C-alpha cells in the first residue's frame, strides 16, 4: 500500500507526458526514499530515470520496503490529462488497483488495475562526461522546439566554452550559439567534444520545461547525451540519449 | 417484381441502434458473394474468400452501428459452414432452423426476439414477421429500409392468410412462377374481391417447421480460431484485420450497451 | 402575424445554440402560453426543450398560435452568425425579421414555412433526486466520464451523489455534496439510475453560454432532467433517457 499526494499536478503531469514520448509501459517504483520510474524505450536508444523524492511530495507514506506499480503510460496520462488549475493529485495504490484522485472543487478519483511490467532497467551508465552545461530548461525548450521542423539529427558541440547547436536540414544547416558570455547558458566546462544525436529524441524532452525551472546537459563524442532536469526540492529527471 | 404492393419508409440507423435483428443467412451470403469483387474474390489455393470479407467488414459496419445481428442458417455446404464456424468465433449469436431460414427469422421476430427479419426478399412478411428491414447487407446512396407488416396489412385492407394466398398467385418457391399471366397487382384485386375459391402450401407459410431458440447473445471474440479460417486456411491480410479485429470487439461495447437503452417515450 | 421582443438577446442565440446540438433545424411555436421548442432525437433517447413564458417577454402579440418551422440549416445559420441587447421577431409573408438593437440596430430577414402549432410532449414522471451547480462542474464530470467508458451511473449515497463510471476494472468515481461543490441538494429517496455516457455529454455541452446554475434531477431507473433558468426568464432542458 502507497499515498502520495501532489500538489502541484499539472507539473507532475507533464513530467509523466514526457515519459510517454518513450515508454508505453513503466514502472512506480515507490521506496521509503521516494518514488523512481526508469527503463529503456523499444529502440533501445533512450534510458530514461525519473526520481522524485519525498519530500517533493505533501505528505508521502509506503507501507513496505519497496512497492512495485505498473502502469500503461497513455491510460495514466490520459487521466491526468484531466487535472484541473486548483486540483491536487493524490496517487495511491493496494493490492490490485492505482488510483489517481483529483482534489479540489470537488474530490474524482480514476483507477486502474495493476499491471505487470518487466523491470529491467538498466543498462547504461558508469561514465564521466568531457564537457557539461548548465542552463535554465525554458531556453532549452525554445532552442529545440523552434529546430525540430529541420533535420533529423541534432549534431551538437563545443569549442571555447561555448555550446552549438547545429541542425543539417534539406537547404541549409542552421546553428544556434548558447553561451555565458551569450545570456542562455548559466555554467559550462570542459572541451572539446562533436557529437550528433536523433533529433526526435531530444525535441521529445521539452515539455520538461513545465517541470523544472533548471538542467544540466552532459556530452561527448561517441558518449551518451545526459540531459538531467532538476525538479523542485531535490528531485531530477535523468534522460540518457544514445549518440547516432 | 415479386412484391411492389409497398408504399415503405426508409429508417436511419439512429432509430435501428440498439435492435437485434434476424438476418437471413443464405441470403445474406448471396449478396456478398454478388457484391463485393476487389480485382469473385479469391485466395492463395484458388477459392472464393468474398463470403468471407462480408461477413466480417459489414458485420463490423452493422456493430458500430448499434444493430445486434443475427444470421439464421436452414440448409457449397462448406462454405456455409466455413461461415459459421467464422461467426462463432466472432461471437456474433446463431440460430440453426429446422427448414426455412426466412421462416425462423419471422419467428424470432415473433417472440419478440429479434425487433425485424433482415434479408432482400419478403418472404419474411408471408412467415409471420412483424416488420421487414432491406439493405443492411447491401444521389443514390443506399439506406436501409422498413416495411411493417401491420402497416402493410391496414393499407391493402388485407389479413395475413390473404396475403399469403396472394403470394400463391404470384408465386413462392413452392410454386415458382405461380399461376401464369397474374402480377401482384391482378392477385391483389383477386383476393380483395374473393378468398382463392396449393391446399398445403398455406400450411408451409401459415405454421412451418421453426424453433425457440435455446442464446441469442453477443460473446468474446477470440483470434485464435478467426486467423485460422480467415488469413491462413482462406489466405486473408492480416494488416487490415489488426485493426479491423480491434474495432470488432470495440463496436460490441457500444452495441450491447445500446441494447439496454430505453425510450424516452415510455414516459410520454 | 405576431410581434416578440426578448430583453436579453445573448440568451437568445444561446437558445438557438442549445437546440443546435441535437438538430440544427429549429422549429419555434408561438402559442398563447409563449414560446417553447421541442426536438426528440430518432433514437428518443434525447430531448431538448425550450420555453420562454409569456411574462418573461417584453412583448408578445398574436392572435393565433402559429408554428415557424426555420428555413433548415441554412436560416438556422444566419441567425447564429449574429452576436448586451435586445432582440424582436416580427412576420413576413414569407417568413420572419429579427431586430437587434443595441444604440446600434441590425435586421436579418429569414425564410420561414409557418404551420400548426405542435405539442409540448414531455415525460410525466417524478424524480425523487435533483441538485444545483454551475455548468464547469458538469463538463468536468461528462468528460471524464466518456473518457473511461460509455455507461454512467448517478446515484445517491447518505447526503452525498455519488457518479461513477468504468468498463472493465478501470473506474471512475465522483462526489458531490452540500458546499462541495453543490449548491443545494434534495434526496426525497434513495435513487440508482445509469444512462449514456456520451448522451450525459451531449446534454451537459448543450449548456454552456448560460452564467446561470444548473438543475440536474433523476430517479430509480428513471429519464434525467437537466435545465437553466436563463437570467432573463427563459428555460432550456434537456432530458436523458435510462439505460435498464
Ligand atoms: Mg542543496
Ligand atoms: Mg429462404
Ligand atoms: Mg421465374
Ligand atoms: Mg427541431
Ligand atoms: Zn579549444
Ligand atoms: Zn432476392
Ligand atoms: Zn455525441
Ligand atoms: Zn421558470
Amino acid at each position: 500500500m502507497m499515498k502520495a499526494k501532489v500538489i502541484d499536478a499539472v507539473s507532475f503531469s507533464y513530467i509523466l507526458r514526457t515519459v510517454g514520448d518513450f515508454l508505453s509501459e513503466a514502472n512506480f517504483i515507490v521506496t521509503k526514499e521516494g518514488i523512481r520510474v526508469s527503463g529503456i524505450d523499444p529502440s533501445r536508444v533512450v534510458f530514461l530515470d525519473i526520481f522524485l523524492p519525498s519530500s517533493y511530495f505533501e505528505g508521502f507514506e509506503v507501507s513496505q520496503e519497496k512497492e512495485i506499480i505498473g502502469f500503461k503510460l497513455e491510460d495514466v496520462n490520459d487521466i491526468l490529462k484531466r487535472v484541473l488549475k486548483d486540483d491536487t493529485l493524490i496517487l495511491s495504490s493496494n493490492e490490485s488497483k492505482l488510483t489517481l484522485t483529483f482534489d479540489g472543487e470537488f474530490t474524482r478519483s480514476f483507477e486502474l488495475p495493476l499491471i505487470q511490467v518487466e523491470s529491467t532497467s538498466p543498462p547504461s551508465v558508469n561514465l564521466e562526461f568531457p564537457f557539461k552545461a548548465q542552463l535554465l530548461t525554458i531556453t532549452f525548450a525554445d532552442i529545440i522546439d523552434e529546430l525540430s521542423d529541420l533535420g533529423e539529427v541534432l549534431n551538437i558541440h563545443s569549442k571555447e566554452n561555448k555550446l552549438y547547436f547545429e541542425v543539417i536540414g534539406d537547404l541549409s544547416t542552421a546553428k544556434v550559439e548558447l553561451s555565458t558570455d551569450n545570456g542562455t547558458l548559466l555554467e559550462a566546462s570542459g572541451a572539446d567534444v562533436s557529437s550528433s544525436y536523433g533529433m526526435e529524441y531530444v525535441a521529445n524532452t521539452t515539455k520538461m520545461r513545465r517541470a523544472s525551472d533548471s538542467m544540466e546537459l552532459y556530452f561527448g563524442s561517441q558518449i551518451p547525451l545526459k540531459l538531467r532536469f532538476k525538479l523542485p526540492q531535490e528531485g531530477y529527471g535523468d534522460f540518457y540519449i544514445a549518440p547516432r | 417484381m415479386d412484391l411492389v404492393k409497398d408504399v415503405k419508409r426508409e429508417l436511419s440507423f439512429s432509430e435501428l441502434k440498439g435492435k437485434r435483428v434476424s438476418i437471413d443467412g443464405y441470403n445474406a451470403l448471396y449478396q456478398f458473394l454478388a457484391a463485393i469483387r476487389q480485382p469473385p474474390l479469391m485466395d492463395s489455393q484458388g477459392r472464393v474468400t468474398s463470403h468471407l470479407s462480408g461477413l466480417f467488414y459489414r458485420t463490423i459496419n452493422i456493430l458500430e452501428e448499434g444493430v445486434i445481428p443475427i444470421y439464421v442458417f436452414d440448409g457449397s455446404n462448406i462454405m456455409v459452414e466455413e461461415s459459421k464456424k467464422l461467426l462463432r468465433a466472432m461471437g456474433i449469436p446463431i440460430v440453426q432452423a429446422p427448414s426455412e431460414g426466412e421462416a425462423e427469422a419471422a419467428y424470432l421476430n415473433k417472440l419478440g426476439l429479434s425487433w425485424a427479419a433482415a434479408s432482400q426478399d419478403y418472404d419474411a412478411i408471408l412467415f409471420g414477421a412483424k416488420r421487414l428491414v432491406r439493405n443492411l447487407t447491401i444521389y443514390v446512396e443506399i439506406k436501409p429500409e422498413l416495411i411493417e407488416t401491420e402497416i402493410l396489412l391496414k393499407k391493402l385492407g388485407i389479413t395475413r392468410e390473404q396475403l399469403i394466398d396472394i403470394g400463391i398467385l404470384i408465386g413462392t418457391d413452392y410454386n415458382p412462377d405461380g399461376i401464369r399471366g397474374i402480377g401482384p397487382e391482378r392477385a391483389l384485386k383477386i383476393i380483395k374481391k374473393y378468398g382463392k375459391i396449393i391446399d398445403e402450401i398455406r400450411g408451409l407459410f401459415l405454421n412451418p417447421q421453426v424453433v425457440k431458440p435455446e442464446a441469442l447473445d453477443l460473446n468474446e471474440p477470440n483470434g485464435e480460431d478467426i486467423i485460422n479460417i480467415l488469413v491462413y486456411e482462406h489466405n486473408f491480410s492480416e494488416e487490415r484485420v489488426k485493426n479491423g479485429i480491434e474495432r470488432l470487439t470495440k463496436a460490441i461495447k457500444e452495441a450491447k450497451g445500446a441494447s439496454r437503452q430505453t425510450g424516452l417515450d415510455r414516459w410520454f | 402575424m405576431f410581434k416578440i421582443v426578448y430583453p436579453n438577446a445573448k440568451d437568445f442565440f444561446s437558445f438557438i445554440n442549445s437546440i443546435t446540438n441535437v438538430t440544427d433545424s429549429i422549429i419555434l411555436n408561438f402559442t398563447e402560453d409563449g414560446i417553447f421548442s421541442r426536438h426528440l432525437t430518432e433514437d428518443k433517447v434525447l430531448m431538448a426543450i425550450m420555453r420562454i413564458p409569456k411574462d418573461v417577454l417584453s412583448e408578445y402579440s398574436i392572435d393565433s398560435p402559429t408554428s415557424v418551422k426555420l428555413d433548415v440549416s441554412s436560416v438556422k445559420k444566419i441567425l447564429s452568425k449574429a452576436s448586451k441587447a435586445t432582440i424582436e421577431l416580427t412576420e413576413t409573408d414569407s417568413g420572419l425579421k429579427i431586430i437587434i438593437r443595441d444604440g446600434a440596430k441590425s435586421t436579418i430577414y429569414i425564410k420561414a414555412e409557418k404551420g400548426q402549432v405542435e405539442q409540448l410532449t414531455e415525460p410525466k414522471v417524478n424524480l425523487a433526486v435533483n441538485f444545483t451547480t454551475d455548468e464547469s462542474v458538469l463538463n468536468v464530470i461528462a468528460a471524464d466520464v466518456t473518457l473511461v467508458g460509455e455507461e454512467m451511473r448517478i446515484s445517491t449515497e447518505e447526503d452525498k451523489i455519488k457518479i461513477e463510471a468504468g468498463e472493465e476494472g478501470k473506474r471512475y468515481v465522483a462526489f458531490l455534496m452540500k458546499d462541495k461543490p453543490l449548491k443545494e441538494l434534495s434526496i426525497d429517496t434513495s435513487a440508482s439510475s445509469s444512462y449514456s455516457a456520451e448522451m450525459f455529454k451531449d446534454a451537459v455541452k448543450g449548456l454552456r453560454g448560460f452564467s446561470a446554475p444548473t438543475m440536474v434531477s433523476f430517479g430509480e431507473n428513471l429519464p434525467m432532467k437537466i435545465d437553466v433558468e436563463a437570467v432573463s426568464g427563459g428555460h432550456m432542458i434537456f432530458w436523458i433517457a435510462p439505460r435498464l
